[PDB]
DNA sequence: ATCAATATCCACCTGCAGATACTACCAAAAGTGTATTTGGAAACTGCTCCATCAAAAGGCATGTTCAGCTGATTCAGCTGAACATGCCTTTTGATGGAGCAGTTTCCAAATACACTTTTGGTAGTATCTGCAGGTGGATATTGAT
DNA sequence: ATCAATATCCACCTGCAGATACTACCAAAAGTGTATTTGGAAACTGCTCCATCAAAAGGCATGTTCAGCTGAATCAGCTGAACATGCCTTTTGATGGAGCAGTTTCCAAATACACTTTTGGTAGTATCTGCAGGTGGATATTGAT
């Protein structure tokens, strides 16, 4: 039974992501979230359907930029395992704290 | 009657670049030539990346400009990306790029 | 029926420039679109804040000019002053 | 009106092959098991702000919809500019 | 010669009315200058910024409020709008 | 006459504020509150620093504010800190902090 | 004795920044590394603040050209006026 | 004769500066630097005196603000000893590279 | 553990740098009054586009396996902190003049306004075309051996 | 290196969403021409405050020593990737209807000037004191034994 070593579907995969443009979260449960955060804030609120696309747009970017800074952290630790640390490590230099 | 674009030699319009300064409530007054310059500038700019946009369009075989070829423009480029160091293309993506240590053997 | 203003007629003139045989996805021209109304804000703010600071009431282009090698990176301020000041002046003597 | 639905837990929604995609996206290659709940977190307060600065446009333009404009100036407002959803 | 324009007499003010026996080094005062003059540049900034997205011509308190809400942090903007709002209901109900 | 500021019972010139809300180029028109209730927010929170500043004065066995006072007291401050996260205050020095891993074992 | 004037930002001053910083313990490389990025911070803020000068059509740098180059390089300084 | 530890004095100097507010580049060799650098965007320039002091004031704590974050770089990667990736690495993360 | 060297703390002292109170002024706000111009709430109704639900399409959860990564341990060797002072670079104050800033001034270019032409959006109906995603079918990449 | 399991890469291929086309009109731009105001460059000029330097100050470059920190090397445990398996949840296309936004009518409020009053900023004067340094003498920290 035929198996790849671990890390090498990773760099697949990578090399996919990278590639392609297409969001990857699930619009519907990304939907659900903004609409119980906003909710949170303000009640009866409605949603063009634009405005939940702008934020996950928004939002995946910005994930994504953090995944790089990120992983850079770990690299400095001399990882390639990047942990909630390099995560944290990574938004206190942004100024995000 | 000749338009103030093809007077100043621009296919953007000067006409309103002058017009929305004034609504945008920048100063008192809008000089004649600030938006003669300001309409050179962002005809410049805009003919600065659809250059640049276009080959990333020609490169990957395709006719149309799409967002991941504005993308693929911008962060190609220095001075552009610069521009743009704060600014997200939607449905752009991001610049292959894999960190040396990641990759495999040694 | 309200009336909703772009540079997109401009844009596109400008890319059959510089490609004649490409085209833009629509949404690549709403992109492009963000971008002039983007920098047009950018460049009229430091303009606007040049002229308070030198207590004037008027942005001249030369507070646009001023405004662009502040605004714009190296080689882009550059040549995008070269274009202002060029179409500046084929403008003042064409009246 | 008649009923609408209860929300709670929907961060849940963000799964683990979402997040890893994301990081793929990002050029991770390893992923320790606590960074899927870290990211939903952080994923959390970034919403979280976006839309209290998007609401609070709502709110002041006495609408009852968050429209696409709301988000694009409060994402501008915190450095977060976005180009492709309107003005 | 000229006219130089200060918050100081007001900041000093009301230093007095919240440590009277306490007073300011000339440094920090301008420091203390700076920081109304960024605030107030700030919220009039976004104030100015509601009314365009609205297409309203004045800039009323209530812009300077919503303006107040997005520039402040929770206990901070609440407090600012609570004097805000005092001030502006104050002012009002006195012939 | 009376001034505007003893109306709303500010010391911060509302008639100033009003002026300056004028000649900023912010709207075409100024309404009426608008200064007032600026006024109010600006006054409150320089009250705000110079309390906590007068304490940060008090503190150290002073009675004069100097800028340290002030950093003091923006920076361990949460809400101040965050509001003033991008100025830098001259000659305000920091806060003292030394990472735990640092220290010299015992 | 001629020396670089950046070498003029000696190895004990850079030390005291350090310190001020919370650093205990410096690589020697450090302090022309520091060097470098007190270039770039210059040079960027400097740019600015003499494009400035120039507008007002002034051969002195104010303190406000620097204040205002400062503030839009996103490094706003209170007590220099403005 | 007598000697204290290394990083006795380094901890005691740390104390200190964090105490006062006081500049700590030599005005003259940093003046120089500030007029050498203008040179190359304007000749015969001249700089008021409060503003080469508002320079300093900003590079110091500017300079000062990026040692905390390549601390906590060096911290995360296990070390004590700031190094140039240290700088480097909060640089990046920040945006300015 | 003691022991001595020296860093650090604090109470008291005081000249003077930098804060503060005091006066007569005048240009310039800020306020008061009346004439005018308008911006936006209000109330009404077209109609876009949002919530919501039903079918249909595909990525999710989960358990198992073990590869290789992380983190601990150890260790050697390199590398940066500590040290003392006269050398030389900066700081301090004294004095010439650069140029910034305040003043008056006048016209080239700003605004205002008013009919007169242009044109950029849309709107309704049309045809055109680039490419997404299906197909197979020839060419790597990877990892067992 | 060689064999085989499967990812990868084109290349053409037919449907069709999205782009492109043009025809009609139209409100709102942009234009043009002229009467009317003025912002700011220009030119002169006074007096800060800045570049310079002479003497006074006091910080740092130096080169030796070894404490201890970094980075290599080694390895045990177990975490996280790979993958198979079984199906739930999302996606996608379709239909009444909330609220947004287009237009119109109407006034409380905001702007424009003028005239009356005042306040804040300077300035020139002497008037005042908080606290930076210096001191002395007790006590704590560090490093050695
Ligand atoms: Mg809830």
């Amino acid at each position: 039974p035929h198996r790849y070593r671990p890390g090498t579907v990773a760099l697949r995969e990578i090399r996919r992501y990278q590639k392609s443009t297409e969001l990857l979260i699930r619009k519907l449960p990304f939907q659900r979230l903004v609409r119980e955060i906003a909710q949170d804030f303000k009640t009866d609120l409605r949603f063009q359907s634009s405005a939940v696309m702008a934020l996950q747009e928004a939002s995946e970017a910005y994930l994504v930029a953090l995944f790089e800074d990120t992983n850079l952290c770990a690299i400095h630790a001399k990882r390639v395992t990047i942990m909630p640390k390099d995560i944290q490590l990574a938004r206190r230099i942004r100024g995000e704290r | 009657a000749k338009t103030r674009s093809s007077r100043a030699g621009l296919q953007f319009p000067v006409g309103r670049v002058h017009r929305l300064l004034r609504k945008g409530n920048y100063a008192e007054r809008v000089g004649a030539g600030a938006p003669v310059y300001l309409a050179a500038v962002l005809e410049y700019l805009t003919a600065e990346i659809l250059e640049l946009a276009g080959n990333a369009a020609r490169d990957n075989k395709k006719t149309r400009i799409i967002p991941r070829h504005l993308q693929l423009a911008v962060r190609n480029d220095e001075e552009l990306n610069k521009l743009l160091g704060r600014v997200t293309i939607a449905q752009g993506g991001v610049l292959p790029n894999i960190q040396s240590v990641l990759l495999p053997k040694k | 029926k309200t009336r909703k203003e772009s540079y997109a007629i401009y844009v596109y003139k400008v890319l059959k420039q510089v490609h004649p045989d490409t085209g833009i996805s629509s949404k690549a021209m709403s992109i492009m679109n963000s971008f002039v109304n983007d920098v047009f804000e950018r460049i009229a703010g430091e303009a606007s804040r040049l002229a308070h600071y030198n207590k004037r009431s008027t942005i001249t282009s030369r507070e646009i000019q001023t405004a662009v090698r502040l605004l714009l990176p190296g080689e882009l301020a550059k040549h995008a002053v070269s274009e202002g000041t060029k179409a500046v002046t084929k403008y003042t003597s064409a009246k | 009106k008649r009923h609408r639905k209860v929300l709670r837990d929907n961060i849940q929604g963000i799964t683990k092959p979402a997040i890893r995609r994301l990081a793929r996206r990002g050029g991770v290659k390893r992923i320790s098991g606590l960074i899927y709940e870290e990211t939903r977190g952080v994923l959390k307060v970034f919403l979280e702000n976006v839309i209290r600065d998007a609401v609070t446009y709502t709110e002041h333009a006495k609408r009852k919809t968050v429209t696409a404009m709301d988000v694009v100036y409060a994402l501008k407002r915190q450095g977060r500019t976005l180009y492709g959803f309107g003005g």
